[PDB]
Parts: C-alpha cells; structure tokens; sequence
C-alpha cells in the first residue's frame, strides 16, 4: 500500500 | 522473471521500494524503541547463535539488524535490501569499521545471489495485521540459504484476532460514508452512491490503537512456523474461530494484533504488538462489519477470516461471522494495502 | 501510443488513478466549501456560457461540475474520466436522469474520441502549488476540441511567489535530521547519515498554511493563460522574480500559492487559495532554502524559480536567489511530488517581533 | 571593591554566575521561540540603529545578540559576560568567523574596563517579575559607557499588575502548611509552628501561567524607563495603585508580568510576557495573600507595592491591599528570590 | 576556626544550610513515610537503647528524632541543627513540654559544646548516592561525644553498584546536546559547542527510578561502618567492583543506591533505598558512561568507581570500568553536586525483549 | 504523488 | 535565587 | 547542591 510503516510518534 | 517479480506487479513494487528508500522512514522504524530494542536484547541475549555464525539479512535497511549480528560476534552477514537503502547502510558499515563483517548486497533476496549458505536468517518481514508487505514470502523464500540445522530470528509468528465493540468507531465510519446519502448536495443527488460508500470505507481495515475493555472474548491465535512454512503456504491463510462471547453487546468487528518470537539457544524473546502492551510502529488492526452482530455473554460467535494475496504486496480479507445462537450473519470484504490510520 | 502514455511513466498512472477512484477522495474536494462553492457560481452565474452550449469536463470524477453545466442549461456535456471514478458517475447520471445531457466517456482525454467540438470546456486540473499532477497539459491538450471563440473555465491561473521569514520551520529540518547524529544509536555510530538526512529533508515542498506576516515582500505573480497556452509550454516553467524587501530579516525560502479566474461573459469569478483567503484543501506550499539569505528592508532579492516536469506527473524544482546589494545567493533542488503535509489544524501563529504597540496596553 | 560586589554578598554572586555557566541553561533561554526571535527581529528591523556602530551586549551568555548585532551590521561589539558561558561565547565568535567584529570580554560589566564609548547597548537583563536577579542596575550601570545621543534595547520595561482570583492556588499553599496543624504528626505536636509555616508558604511568590478569566482588574502599569533612570533608581520600587473592581469575588493576590519595547530609529517592536500572548520561559508571577480581600464589582482596591533592593540579588515584596468600601486591609511580606514554580 | 570552615567554602554552606532553612523541606523529609517510619521503629523498638540514656541528634533539624529518644524513655537529648530550622524546633520543644529532656543547641556539631558524653548518637546524615552533602564526616565527627561503648543510630552504612543497561536514557544526552548541531540558530552556526554540550550531560548523576531489570549483575556492596570509621576515610573513598554480567548487552552506567542499619540491643532494623523497595525522596542514583561497553552474560565487568570529596560539601565522581575479555574500557566524570532530576512520577518502564512467554497469550 | 489532493478537515 | 530563569519546555 | 534532598511526590 501506500504507506506500509505508520508513523509512529516520538 | 522471479518469484517476487511474478506474485508483484510492478507498480506496487515501485511505489514500495520508493518508500523504504527515504531516511525519514528508517527513522521512524528506528525510533520504535520497543521494536528495535527488542530486537537487539533477542540477538545479544542469544550471542550463541551469532558468534562465528554467518548470517542473511532480509530486508536490512538501514543495515540496524546487521549490526546487532556483528555486536553478537557473527563471522560474516550477508545484508540484502532491495531499497535505495542499501547504499545507506554501505556507509554505515564503513563508518563503523565493519566492512570485513557486513557486505551489503543490493536487490531483491530472491533474485540476489548470495555467496553461501547461512546459519541463521534475521529479518523484520512483518507488516501491519503481520501480513501485509507479503514480506514473509521474501523470508521464507529466504530459507533456501538456510542451513539444514539453520535457525530464524523471528522463529515464530503469532496473529491474534477477537472480537470487540466500538460503537464510537463505528459511527465515525457509518456517518462518512453517508455523505453519499445527500439528495441534494448543491443540487445533486447522491443517494445512488450510497451502498457504493459504504462499501469502500468498510473495505478498510482501521489502524490504532484501543483499550483491551472492548474485546468481547478470548483472542483466537494463528501461528506461522518460519522453520516449517514454505512460501506457497501464505498465499491463502484460513484462520477458523469460534468465540465464546465474554461480555453481551454489539460486535462491531475483529480486532488484530501480533507476537513473535526469537527462539533461540538461550533464551526465547517475544516482541509483541498487543494493546496491552506499549506502542508500537505497528499498532493494532480493526475490521469492521458493515452491520454488527448482536452476542449474548455465553454465545459462540463462528465463523471464518480467509486472507488471499495480491499482486499489490498485500491481502483480500474475507470476515465471515456468525452468532450461531441465533443464525445473525456477517460477510465482510477488505483490503489490506487500503487502512484507514486513525490514531492521533 | 498516446500524448499521456509518453510522458507519464505508468507505475505513476496506476498509483495516481488509483487514488482517485477511491470516493473518499471525491467526497474530500467536494466538501472544499471554497473550491465547489466558487466553482458553482462561476457556473450558474455565467449562464449564458453554458445555456444551450456543447460542454466538454475533463476529469470530471463524480461529474459534480457536468451538473452545474446541467443547471446552467448546457445542452449536451462529454464528461471524461480516466479513474474508476467514471462508472460512479455514470450512476449518478442515471439516477439523476440526465442521460440526455451527460454522457460519461471512461478514458484519459488524451485518447478518448468525441463526436463533436464543443463550445466551453470545464475542469479543475489544478494541484498544490497549481502545477503538480501535470494535469493542466490534460486541459490544454483539450483544446483540439474546442471550437474558434470557444471558453476555458478556468480561463487563467496565477502562481504567486513571495520570500518568507519562518526560522521554527527552518531549524525543524535539522532537529529531525539530527537523529542520525548519535555515535551510539543502540551501540551503532549514524553520523555518517546525518548530512543526507538534511538534504532528504530540504528536497521536500512543505504543505501546510502560515500567517501573512511571515512574508517580507509582495508576490511575484506568473500567470498561465489557458486560451492561449500550449502543453509544452508547461514541460518548462521559469519564473523570473526580483522582489524588494520590505521587512529585514532571514530569507528562508519562498512561499507559493495560486488564484484561477472563470472569465465568462457576464462576471469573472475568482477562486483563490492564498493565505488571505479562507483555507482550501491546496493549502499553500513553501519551499525552503537549505542555507537562508539574510535581507533588510530596502534590499533586493532576485532569482529564478525553474520547474522541470517529469515522468511521474510532477515538477523537479530548482529555486536559486541572492540578494543583490551582498551577493550571497542560495540554491535548492525539491521534489514537487513528495511534499511534507505538516499542518495541524492550529490557526497559524504570528511570527515573533510583530506587535508595535504593547499587547498589554489592550488586552 | 565595585558597584556590584558592594550590593552583592559573595554567596549569592557566586550560586548565580554558576547557574549561567552551564550551556543547558543558555539551550533553554535560546530555544524559547518568542524570546530569541523577538529580540532578533527588534534588531534587524532597526538595522540602522546598528549599522556600523558600536555595541555594547550586557551578559552576552552565549552571544546570540551580539550576533544579531553583527547580523544588522555592527562595526564592533564588545561583549561582556562574567560566568563562564565567556569561553563558549569565544568558541562561537570563532567558528562564525566574527573574531574581526565580536570582542567578547570576561567579567561583570561593573568591573572591567570596555576600549571605548558606545551607540547602542543591547541586553536582557529582565527577570521573572521583571526585577530579579538586579541585573537591570547592571543594564543602567553599563550607560556610562554610551554616548550622549546613545540608544539602549531594550528601552524601556513596562511592569503590570492585577488582582486576580484564584481559590484552587489559595487552598493549595494553604493546605500544604496546614501540615504543621497536625497535633499528633508520629505522636508529636507541630501545630505551633503552623503560624510560621503559613508565612513561609505565603512568602513565596508563584511562577506559572493563568487563564485572564481570573483577573479582576484592568493591570496597572508601572514603567521604567532605561535611557533616564539611574541604577539607585531601583533600589526601592514603590508602585502606587487603585483598582477598580470589575468583578465580584474573592481577591487571592496579584499577578504580575512585564513587556518591554524595542525603541528603534525605524519601529518600535514589543516583546510581551502577557497571559494573553503565547508563553515564555519567564511565565507570569502571583504574589498570595494570607487571607483574601472580598469585593464587589464596583469597589475600589488600593494599595502600594514595595520592592527593596536585597544582597541576594533579588528583592523584598511588601504588598499592602486595601478594599476602600470595607476597610479590609492585606498586609504581606514576600522574598522573590523563592518563588515556587507551580508550572507543569 | 572549625573543622567544618576548614573542608568547607563559605558560599556552599550558605546555600547549603539555607535550604535546610525551609520547613517545606523538613515536611518534604517528614512525609518520607519509610525515612520517618523506619526511623521510628528503629528508635522506639529498641527502648533499651535509649531508656534512660544520653542522646546526640546529629542535625536535628525539627527535631523529629529527638521526639522519638524522647518517646523511648531518653533522659536528656542534646539536638544540634546548624540551619536557622534550631529555632523551630526549640518552639516544637517548649509547645510538647520537653524542655527538661530534649535540649537544643544552634550551631554546627564541628562548633558547638556539649556539656556531657552521650550513650548514643542518632542522625539522619545520608544524602543521595549516600555520600553527597559530606555530612557522614559531620556523624563521625560527633563521636567526640559518644563514650566508651556508645552505639550510632545508624550504626553502617552499605551502598550498592551495578551495572544497567538503559539505551533510551544514554540516547537522551546527545538528543539535548544535538540542539547545538544547526548551522543556522537564528542564522548562527552553534555545531562547535556540541561537543561541550554532551560532556556537560554526562557529568550530571542522574537522580530517578528504574526497573529492576535493567540491571545486568548482581550488587557489590561497600560497606561504612559509623562506629569504627573515621572522617578522613571519607575524603577518598575507592570502591573497587568486578561484576559478573548475567545478561548480555550494552553497558551504559552503574546504579547506586544504599541501606542503613539501626544495629540495636533489641532488634536490627534496616532502612534501604533499593529499587525493589518503595520510593524515598533519595530515589537512586545511575552514573552514565562516556561511551558504552559491549558484554555478553558469562563476561566480568571490573574497574573501580572514585569519590573524592571536594569544598562544595559533595564528591568528584571517577568510574574506569573495562570488559576484561575484550578490553574495552571506558571512563566518566560526574559531578556529584550537580545531578539531573529525572523522575516523572510514572512507573518505570521494564527494558525491552523482557518477555519470556508471550504477552498476548496470558493477557 | 502519493496523495495528489490533500485532506481538507470538515 | 536557585534558578534564575525557569524551565520552559519545548 | 541546589536541592540537597529531593522532593518526594505526596
Ligand atoms: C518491513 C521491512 C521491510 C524492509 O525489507 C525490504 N524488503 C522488502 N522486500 C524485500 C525483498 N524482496 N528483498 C529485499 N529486501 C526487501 C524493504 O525495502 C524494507 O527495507
Ligand atoms: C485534480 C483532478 C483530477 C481529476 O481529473 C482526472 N484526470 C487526470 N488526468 C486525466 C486525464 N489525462 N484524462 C482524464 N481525466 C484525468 C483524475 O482522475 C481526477 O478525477
Ligand atoms: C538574565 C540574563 C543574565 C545574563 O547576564 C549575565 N550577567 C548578569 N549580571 C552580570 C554582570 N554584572 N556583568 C556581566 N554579565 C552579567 C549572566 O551571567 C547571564 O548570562
Ligand atoms: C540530611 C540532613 C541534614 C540535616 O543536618 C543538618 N546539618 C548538616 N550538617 C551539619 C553540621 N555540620 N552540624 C549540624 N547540623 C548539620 C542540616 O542543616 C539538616 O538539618
């Protein structure tokens, strides 16, 4: 898909 | 031709590489500390499975995993990334003076070749819902490497689903949708759309995170033995359930999330994605029923979630539920390559 | 084959009509009250444009403008679509029984074939920063069926440049890139990254919106005449600018936005996405400079901003300026395509150094 | 001996240039936004006020404005720091290829000995409530060192004040000394000290930020100006004032905060710690009464606050509040030097 | 004058004995349920320690301990308090009617007379990592009081060094120092103090909690003994330490905590600020290494940890510390005086790859 | 591009 | 005082 | 130091 890792917040 | 270039088209493999070719996202991979860290305590912890081992890398990025396998005392690693990545972790591998250790090796790990067989396959191949990407075809396929006695780091994957209840989250979707219900938006009426609406938003599966007092019963576990599965093996995944309803209310769906497990010669390390569990890059994977199933606490909820591979590096879910207390049944189609992220 | 096919790669076609077949995406521009609000009236209120006209809608997607045209009177309108978005909006024709008037044609306009010339053509093929999606070559190369006299609605487009003061968005770069700068990231040394985090970082077009006050020039403003304008026209677009400053301060880069006008016969109505005008789903887009450019008041700053289109329906853009009175100039290499959408929904805050008159006094 | 080291015992200099000498604190004064960017644009927009004159920056720290200084095209600055933020501020000059430019110069400002008179001295001598820290009689001392026709930025501090009204903060110090009520605290009797622990809570002044809501009265201002006062001047701060009551209510003290404003050759720009505007790491301060004065929107609260000069670097507060309708009276006695930072 | 002014500077007694001014702190340390509780116990369950006897209370502060030799049957109490809180606790001595036995005399221990030996001396000298505040020179000064036989309340002090593994806090030093790495902070290059930055990081001792499992071997404990010690002995304190790790992974400082023991006639009653105790106000103490160091399980870590007592009433801290199978040695300097108060109040986190058996199948 | 029109919040 | 200029987060 | 004792959270 189009993003396949989420952002993930820090 | 090879096996990836046949199971993917080449516009989803394109725009999928193009992705792991950015920083920003290694990054964002990186910063995961439950993640990477979990990785790294997996692989220090078991050095035994390392030192003076030869090691493959699926899918190395940044090269992170590699140099994990070097701090264990691996003889040579072997890092394979299909991404722009791969000339990213060229320089790191030069930068830290690893160069007789890590050789980076550019393109896709079924159409590289490698110079020998391997004592262990390290890899981050899981997707969000653990099988998108199709990444674990690449690890599998990876095995042919691997060692008789060969090991894999993730050994295991278990995929978890149950059933929940959000009725926040189900009018959320059910309202966008019926934007398309207007008579008269500007003077246009869109109610033929209506059913077409509906369909697509709940065509996607919802991406955050949620409080475990919404599941409505024991999670139902699918496991995937890396050692045993063979790459074929994933193109059509039947997980049966049968729940015991918990808790009486509405169910508006299935909720998923995943573990794996490093089993190695010392000690077995779990990385788990589970919302009892801190954060992760992953977070977990809600599909809902276009209409939700009454359950009374004591029914069994039945039914069948088939996943089927796609050109696009990715999965058709079918749902299938069913309340066998009163025949209420549930058929749901969704795309995986499609999510909704939700979290905020 | 056809126009479209050789210059659009098709890994970037199938990902880009994929997006658009998607009806949340439609239902997305549609509720733009801005953009289909100003899109209507230019329509109605032009009803001698379309009053028994023959109409051409290119890109029509849900055929929402092929309506307007219907309300307005237009006699026969071939509505194209090369998404999947075509067959919705077939339904939607028929569910609303006009199939006498709208006629769907699934296609790219590049191929399709149309049983007549047509006497006004509509669409809405403007991307962020106008240019990106390379859609207005589509509405340019429309024109073979446009009859001699014939309307564009949009007629014309603005692009709009100006230099802006914003050192928060600057310093973010680094702060991000920086992550890479730890000797011991889990015992590995990332230094080595650090510097092509950075560039990674300043090659992407910054989507978001922004208060007025961080502008320290009046706009540049490069208009597309759509009535006269030829595809290639649009492979190279070199804007020119010479801006004098009217505020000191640190250049970090300029700041995009753009306004199209439906000239019709009885009014000309404007639609405008600048940071002045209520927000649109184009936003604004700023492209930053990798090292800024200090200015004062009184002061020139000139260059040139080049887009070069490319196969994957964008712009690459090269953006070069100095100040003239000290020579230091600035380049900077960005990728219209892969922007970062940075806003937040929080009203935009006022640059630093803005009141002159004591906030105290009246509070 | 010098001004400052007669009006400074050595104990207090010696904590205070300590605390500057460390790059955390100067990271947390430069990193806030409103601060540093406002004094910068103050600087650029009235380039001409430093166009190829000469500077003089009181407590430079780190030197960010004498950078600024150079950035508006200052011919020299003489940058004066007594802790040993000095050497750091070199290391920038330095390696900012300003060494032709920036002079910066170890000491306190009232004791070493600058090459020549100035146009412009720049500064932030300001501290929470705008006088701590006395470092505005080092920003008054340095004028001996400007030109007649000489420029100071900032150039003047305007001091507001206001009753407020806020029970949550009243019961909050009030409970905490009602820790020495206990009879019986492990058997022992400490409620005799509870009339000393109510004026040790209540002499605190509280640092954090507030709603407006809370205000009960327009502010009154105070405003010193820096071109025309001397440093004697600020030994003894008397602040007359007279609110008129907008609101019924408790009155539990009042809060103070400061602006300053730029006075340039081109514009005059303001940088404000006000409630209304976005926070800084100065935030607002409230002075709590003992025991809170009632009254009536409509009455009139008068009074006087007292700010005496001590050796700590810091001030004695004496607010006396009067509702003129009642006769209620409000006498308090607080130490600025310990506040109590409330903020989180 | 007094062995106190000798070992130290006139400004670092000033602030010191300021703060211990403040009755908010007194209550800070009283409402320290175990410290106070512990205290107690110790105090009144050993009743033939104190029935009846001669007491010292070494810093009384508000003479809390005084009450409880008080409450065990003490026949006269001498309660010396340098800080200004002397007067205060006279006040809590006349409000309780204990003016015959609980005496208190304003002055440092070092300065004051007493007018008679004492049987037993209590105190609450320990700082965090134990040794800070160097007032443990201060308790075994006091002995200059205690007869032949004496006993000290407490009567040992242990503290405890291990190695911890924390990325996430090692990480955070360089993620603060990186501000520093820009070219462009307000159009200033800052990158040449980053260097500085990181150093002045690492000096600080942390001061917080943590899992128990970040920790990578067992405990070396360094026993004080109160009753034999002398002051000089805690000028120099060497602490030598071979760790044999029982995990592998990256080495990023040692942990300090420490415990105290009321040795009495009755009864041991022991007061420990360990991480598998409740929370004190001493919390515990990790000291980060420079650079980390890679060990596997079956490794010894080994090297000394310095404390060299300084004029600002604290300790130099010096930690060299090698993997002796490989060699790799690495080196710190903290400032004992200066700490970084981390704690947030949350739980602390257990370190990642924890988890044995799989956390959704007993979730 | 990835996403060619941006989300406009409602 | 202890701390001149206060904490303010980012 | 600044704060010899830590405050402990009530
Ligand atoms: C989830 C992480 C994926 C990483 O692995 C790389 N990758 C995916 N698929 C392949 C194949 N077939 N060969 C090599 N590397 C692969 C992704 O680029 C990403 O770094
Ligand atoms: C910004 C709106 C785009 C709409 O127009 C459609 N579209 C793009 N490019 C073409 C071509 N070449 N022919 C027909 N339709 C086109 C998009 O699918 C979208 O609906
Ligand atoms: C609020 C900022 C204070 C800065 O100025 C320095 N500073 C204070 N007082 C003096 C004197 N008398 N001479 C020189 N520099 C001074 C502080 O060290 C801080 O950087
Ligand atoms: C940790 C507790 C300290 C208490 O003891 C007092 N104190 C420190 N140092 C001395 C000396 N040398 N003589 C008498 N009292 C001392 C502190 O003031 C605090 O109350």
């Amino acid at each position: 898909g189009k993003a396949p890792r989420k952002q993930l917040a820090t | 031709r090879s096996v990836f270039s046949e199971r993917t088209e080449e516009s989803s493999a394109v725009q999928y590489f193009q992705f792991y070719g950015y920083l920003s996202q290694q990054q964002n991979m990186m910063q995961d500390y439950v993640r990477t860290g979990t990785y790294q305590r997996a692989i220090l912890q078991n050095h035994t499975d390392f030192k003076d081992k030869i090691v493959l890398d699926v899918g190395c990025g940044s090269g992170i995993l590699s140099f994990f396998a070097a701090q264990a005392g691996a003889r040579k690693i072997y890092a394979v990334e299909a991404s722009t990545m791969a000339q990213h972790a060229e320089v790191l591998v030069k930068s830290n003076n690893l160069t007789d250790r890590i050789v980076v090796i550019p393109g896709k790990v079924e159409e590289v070749s490698l110079p020998e067989q391997v004592d262990i396959i390290i890899s981050e191949p899981m997707g969000y819902m653990l099988f998108n990407e199709r990444m674990l075809e690449s690890y599998l396929h990876a095995k042919k490497y691997l060692k008789p006695s060969g090991n894999m780091f993730p050994t295991i994957g278990d995929v978890h689903l149950a059933p929940f209840t959000d009725e926040q989250l189900y009018m959320e979707q059910f309202t966008k949708a019926n934007f398309w219900y207007q008579p008269s938006f500007h003077g246009v009426d869109l109610s033929a759309l209506r059913g077409a609406a509906v369909d697509e938003y709940f065509r996607q599966p919802v991406v955050d995170t949620f409080d475990i007092r919404i599941l409505m019963a024991k999670s139902v576990k699918y496991t995937v033995n890396f050692l045993e599965a063979k790459e074929g093996d994933l193109h059509r995944i039947e997980i049966p359930f049968k729940f015991h309803m918990l808790h009486s209310g509405l169910v508006h769906g299935l909720a998923f999330w995943f573990d794996v497990a490093f089993i190695g010669s010392i000690m077995t390390v779990w990385l788990s994605t589970a919302p009892t569990e801190p954060l992760t890059h992953w977070y977990q994977v809600r599909c809902l029923f276009q209409s939700p199933l009454f359950a009374k606490a004591g029914d069994t909820l039945s039914g069948t979630c088939l996943l089927i591979a796609n050109k696009r590096q990715s999965y058709d879910i079918s749902i299938v539920a069913q309340v066998d207390q009163t025949g209420s049944k549930s058929s749901n189609l969704l795309d995986l390559k499609n999510p909704f992220f939700r979290y905020t």
